[PDB]
């Protein structure tokens, strides 16, 4: 519901950005944690997820190649990496977690992290 | 794949009046009430309100009530307040090109 | 109320879906003979305080195709029922038209009691009329449906003297059902105008069965244009409900240079013909 | 040639009429019938939830155009077993009806899914006729249908009155009478509950892991076609002598255009000698004009 993520960050264009999501605060009966990207003035665009406890990423049509999915050693926190930043690639990234197994509704959500690509 | 359609694009009605948000998905054989409703306040992350056909998640106020089956879905919120001014999204988890709607911006007068 | 009148040169349709232009073609198919008589059946049921038993839907044999024509405003006549006994021991068709849909099905319908009428039957003061339904009583094992776009439509006419006369002809051979429809404008003064018009194919449906019965579902919920008399034998009246029977005749059409049919001649009417 | 058509080596003076002069055609174009709506195969091949093996769906799919060349990427199937038709020629065949069904079973009973089999799954759960035709598609689904702790979402019946009929589903719920004591219900000795639950787990090897199987049933009855193939080949030609594979013409001409105000629902032109002079265009609906060499 109110999961913790990283704070707001400023990155130069073309660099890499580090995004995290705290999840160990509760107990989840799910093997998947998802990430959501929101445009500044448009609707949501689903980006993908990474298989928790397995480490197998899942990419979308337009969110592969430059978008990197990764996990931690303890397999409790989720991280998001984006490289080759462009001026129009700025967005607010959110972390979401589902509730029940084989149930794919995002019941729990992170606090949100905003990154800016400017000078 | 499925390009999920949401209309109207934006609504701004007087507080205290039910606002129907048409959420129709291009599903030929239907979705079997596999719909989820998310409300995204500017800033913080979207919050899930309704999962499934009409039943809501734990802690979700009874004002947010939705319905629908197969292709036609409708969400009605009773007694809109100033804290409900956000953008509502609906998702169909039937197949696995997981995608959301276009997003309807709800404004408070 | 029954009356008879001539059917001079109406009841001709495009034989095949093939195109032709400026040619004289000869065909052989079921057709309505020229200068034949068509019987009129009228409905009389109005007023709430006063009234009489309606019995205004005679049931016709439907022997080897029929010709249908009626002049109304938008939706007075609705749907058609076929079958052989129209009971629970036989199958019966349930072609019903809706506001923006048409419902066609075949099933083992038991009873068809009555169209729901408030017995108010007064459109002279209040003319709010819809939502009758409840024609058949029960269904049985059947999984056939033809939910589709409605067939008959209303044509807007202004300043009076602009009404449309519908024409439907029904064909049932080799287990298939055929419907030809065409809307003829200009119905100013002649009940059956003279001239020439042609019908066009609309739909086909593989029904089957041995249909030898035909029922009409006129909506008596709020009717109008209801004169009455004791006409019988061979007289004239007013019904807005036309019935004609087809015979296997031979025709000869005069295709125009635009591809349409302008003239025709019946090959067995007159020795000159 | 004059000597050859007279069968002599000497020809007196005069004028003779030898063989005919004709321009031979070139190239070739093909078309497909006037069907455009595509078949939604993604629901059956990819679904979020699957019913039990006893609750297998018997659904009807038709009134569309099936594209079998796109389903190869929709599932990691490799077997693709077919009985009455070659796997390569499933596109250019026209069928009135298409049958689709999906259910979840254990891996050890996957090879048993075939005509002529008997036993655990071929007599109590799923049976097929001897004259079956079509194809069989199966793939592994261990990573998305198994739980390490235990998955009880799938139930299978193992006690039944007899072997159920093929093409049928038995969804009766009762306690099998397996003893002289009256098995009224609930449970008890000699009264066993037939709905044993699966225990899919990653610890299982090959045979016990949860798999997924789909079979498509066709019949070549003499009924009008409803779903067929696509394919375009050549686009069009304007002024050339070309062969045809159209929607009922198969002509050979120099068809350029028709400027006549043709009636909407009329395709094939004719003349006083009953000769085809018009073609309905499947795409632009533009009438052509037959003209010989």
């Amino acid at each position: 519901v109110q999961l913790a993520q990283s704070g707001s960050e400023l990155r130069k264009p073309g660099a890499s950005v580090k995004v995290s999501c705290d999840t160990s605060g509760h107990s989840f009966t799910s093997n998947a944690i998802h990430w959501v990207r929101q445009a500044p003035g448009q609707g949501l665009e689903w980006m993908g997820w990474i298989n928790t406890d397995t480490g197998t990423p899942t990419y979308a049509q337009g969110f592969t190649g430059r978008f990197v999915f990764s996990l931690d050693t303890s397999a409790r926190t989720a991280y998001l990496q984006i490289s080759s930043l462009k001026a129009d690639d700025t967005a607010v990234f959110y972390c979401a977690r589902e509730r029940d197994y084989s149930d794919y509704f995002f019941d729990y959500w992170g606090q949100g992290t905003l990154v800016t690509v400017s000078s | 794949e499925v390009v999920m359609t949401q209309s109207p694009a934006s609504l701004s009605v007087s507080p205290g009046e039910r606002a129907t948000l048409s959420c129709r998905a291009r599903a030929s054989l239907g979705i079997s009430t596999d719909l989820a409703w998310y409300q995204q306040r500017p800033g913080q992350a979207p919050r899930l309100l309704i999962y499934g056909a009409s039943t809501r998640a734990t802690g979700i106020p009874a004002r947010f009530s939705g319905s629908g089956s197969g292709t036609e879905f409708t969400l009605t919120i009773s007694s809109l307040q100033s804290e409900d001014s956000a953008v509502y999204y609906c998702q169909q988890y039937s197949n696995w090109p997981l995608t959301f709607g276009g997003g309807t911006k709800v404004e408070i007068k | 109320t029954q009356s008879y009148t001539n059917s001079f040169t109406r009841g001709v349709y495009y034989p095949d879906k093939v195109f032709r232009s400026s040619v004289l073609h000869s065909t052989q198919d079921l057709f309505l003979p020229f200068f034949s008589n068509v019987t009129w059946f009228h409905a009389i049921h109005v007023s709430g305080t006063n009234g009489t038993k309606r019995f205004d839907n005679p049931v016709l044999p439907f022997n080897d195709g029929v010709y249908f024509a009626s002049t109304e405003k938008s939706n007075i006549i609705r749907g058609w029922i076929f079958g052989t006994t129209l009971d629970s021991k036989t199958q019966s068709l349930l072609i019903v038209n809706n506001a923006t849909n048409v419902v066609i099905k075949v099933c083992e319908f038991q009873f068809c009691n009555d169209p729901f009428l408030d017995v108010y039957y007064h459109k002279n003061n209040k003319s709010w009329m819809e939502s009758e339904f409840r024609v058949y009583s029960s269904a049985n094992n059947c999984t056939f449906e033809y939910v589709s776009q409605p067939f008959l439509m209303d044509l807007e006419g202004k300043q009076g003297n602009f009404k449309n006369l519908r024409e439907f002809v029904f064909k049932n051979i080799d287990g298939y059902f055929k419907i030809y429809s065409k809307h003829t404008p200009i119905n100013l003064g002649r009940d059956l105008p003279q001239g020439f018009s042609a019908l066009e194919p609309l739909v086909d449906l593989p029904i089957g069965i041995n249909i030898t019965r035909f029922q009409t579902l006129l909506a008596l919920h709020r009717s109008y244009l209801t004169p009455g008399d004791s006409s019988s034998g061979w007289t004239a009246g007013a019904a807005a409900y036309y019935v004609g029977y087809l015979q296997p005749r031979t025709f000869l059409l005069k295709y125009n240079e635009n591809g349409t049919i302008t003239d025709a001649v019946d090959c067995a009417l007159d020795p000159l013909s | 040639e004059t000597k050859c058509t007279l069968k002599s080596f000497t020809v007196e003076k005069g004028i003779y009429q030898t063989s005919n002069f004709r321009v031979q055609p070139t190239e070739s174009i093909v078309r497909f019938p006037n069907i455009t709506n595509l078949c939604p195969f993604d629901e059956v091949f990819n679904a979020t939830r699957f019913a039990s093996v006893y609750a297998w769906n018997r659904k009807r799919i038709s009134n569309c155009v099936a594209d079998y060349s796109v389903l190869y990427n929709f599932a990691p199937f490799f077997a693709f077993k077919c009985y009455g038709v070659s796997p390569t020629k499933l596109n250019d065949l026209c069928f009135t009806n298409v049958y689709a069904d999906s259910f979840v079973i254990r891996g050890n009973e996957v090879s048993q899914i075939a005509p002529g089999q008997t036993g655990n799954i071929a007599d109590y759960n799923y049976k097929l006729p001897d004259d079956f035709t079509g194809c069989v598609i199966a793939w592994n689904s261990n990573k998305l249908d198994s739980k390490v702790g235990g998955n009880y979402n799938y139930l299978y019946r193992l006690f039944r009155k007899s072997n159920l009929k093929p093409f049928e589903r038995d969804i009766s719920t009762e306690i099998y009478q397996a003893g002289n004591k009256p098995c009224n219900g609930v449970a008890g000795f000699n009264c066993y509950f037939p709905l044993r639950s699966y225990g899919f787990r990653p610890t299982y090897g090959v045979g016990h892991q949860p798999y997924r199987v789909v079979v498509l049933s066709f019949e070549l009855l003499h009924a009008p076609a409803t779903v067929c193939g696509p394919k375009k080949s050549t686009n069009l030609v304007k002024n050339k002598c070309v062969n045809f594979n159209f929607n009922g013409l198969t002509g050979t001409g120099v068809l350029t255009e028709s400027n006549k105000k043709f009636l909407p629902f009329q395709q094939f032109g004719r003349d006083i000698a009953d000769t085809t002079d018009a073609v309905r265009d499947p795409q632009t609906l533009e009438i052509l004009d037959i003209t010989p060499c």
